[PDB]
């Protein structure tokens, strides 16, 4: 067992610290831990090893020191390429077992406004005898968004699919929501609103049948 | 550079097998340990297993929630090391990472997708966004392809078979309470009149070996 702290905040160009806390009996009589940096939806990286060391191919500002139960990282200088999620892990000699810790993550401080696409059924879903509006929600921070549809002026919570943000290659946030109708529904009003809310402000797409 | 490729990912049911290959690259197969590591769908790292080299008569280790149902193999020969996973269950669904291990995880591969579930596997359907001026929020055109109605991850998306990725971005995909995925690929494009160039999405849901290439056209 290793255990870590959920979430670590920090601001940019300062130096931040995370806690890899194990026990007397594994890290305390026999110290060697490593340390890895795995960015959303990619593969996990060795920023540090043996405690102490790193590969010419890492990054200078990341580093490691330990007392005797619990091993730490340290990060100098912080950007947003840094935020990411952080794990430590250990392994005795042979008929034994890896440990990892749970996951750890660091944050930066701007702020924007989302990007806001949308599209009506295909003609071709159209003839297929379905319908779907696609909402697409782009480069926005922090993330976090409320996505609402209304069909002419009324609000639609039936057949509503939403994702939860997600950490964009940017460092800001993306998000998708599909609206699913019949093409008779579709055809039946006027207007189809896609309305994003962020910070307490509203961007709104709207689509007709044409 | 050193490459590190997994490949046979997708969907089992509960209780069947399915098992991963690894091919390696740019690193002498023969003297360097493998490893795999597993990331379940929002959790942490959690080791698999390891295989140590021929030299040292090809011993393995594994983690507890692994050990008895998954066996880890080698073939030198062929270049590549062999994931065998024989009784499964849901709590196994994860994202398998094929790594080396030296004297910690030197590297580590793209990760392949095992998602264990009774569910059947579904190819996706694929439709045209017709490009548009008024599709956006923002100042440009966009024009894109819907991919609906998959199970399970990963669909991947291109465009123009890969020569066209400037104006790309490829959203993740929502889970529907269909429980099927749906997913979408916009490009960002001067006008909604697009005359001589050509828009091709490449979807490509390897769990189903299925592949569409869909072009994309101005609405009538």
């Amino acid at each position: 067992a290793l255990t870590q702290p959920a979430s670590v905040s920090g601001s940019p160009g300062q130096s931040i610290t995370i806690s890899c806390t194990g026990t007397s009996s594994d890290v305390g009589t026999y110290d060697l831990v490593s340390w890895y940096q795995q960015h959303p939806g990619k593969s996990p990286k060795l920023m540090i090893y043996a405690d102490i060391k790193r590969p010419s191919g890492v990054s200078h500002r990341f580093s490691g020191s330990k007392s005797g139960n619990t091993a730490s990282l340290t990060i100098s200088g912080l950007q947003s390429a840094d935020e990411a999620d952080y794990y430590c892990c250990l392994y005795a000699g042979s008929s034994t077992s890896v440990i990892f810790g749970g996951g750890t993550k660091v944050t930066g401080q701007p702020k924007a406004a989302p990007s806001v696409t949308l599209f009506p059924p295909s003609s071709e879903e159209l003839q297929a005898n379905k319908a779907t509006l696609v909402c697409l929600i782009s480069d926005f921070y922090p993330g976090a968004v409320t996505v609402a549809w209304k069909a002419d002026s009324s609000p639609v919570k039936a057949g509503v699919e939403t994702t939860t943000p997600s950490k964009q290659s940017n460092n800001k946030y993306a998000a998708s929501s599909y609206l699913s109708l019949t093409p008779e529904q579709w055809k039946s009003h006027r207007s189809y609103s896609c309305q994003v809310t962020h910070e307490g402000s509203t961007v709104e797409k709207t689509v007709a049948p044409t | 550079e050193v490459q590190l490729l997994e490949s046979g990912g997708g969907l089992v049911k509960p209780g069947g097998s399915l098992r991963l290959s690894c091919e390696a690259s740019g690193l002498t197969f023969s003297n360097v340990w493998m490893s795999w590591v597993r990331q379940a769908p929002g959790k942490g790292l959690e080791w698999v297993g390891r295989i140590k080299r021929k030299s040292e008569g090809a011993t393995t280790d594994y983690g507890a929630p692994v050990k008895g149902r998954f066996t880890l193999s080698r073939d030198d020969s062929k270049n590549t090391v062999y994931l065998q996973m024989n009784s499964l269950k849901i709590d196994d669904t994860a994202v398998y990472y094929c790594s080396t291990l030296t004297r910690y995880f030197d590297y580590w591969g793209q990760g392949a997708l095992v998602t264990v579930s009774s569910a059947s596997t579904k190819g996706p359907s694929v439709f045209p966004l017709a490009p548009s001026s008024k599709s956006t929020s923002g100042g440009t055109a966009a024009l894109g392809c819907l991919v609906k109605d998959y199970f399970p991850e990963p669909v991947t998306v291109s465009w123009n078979s890969g020569a066209l990725t400037s104006g790309v971005h490829t959203f993740p995909a929502v889970l529907q309470s269909s429980g099927l995925y749906s997913l979408s690929s916009v490009v960002t494009v001067p006008s909604s009149s697009l005359g001589t160039q050509t828009y091709i999405c490449n979807v490509n849901h390897k769990p189903s070996n299925t592949k569409v290439d869909k072009r994309v056209e101005p609405k009538s």
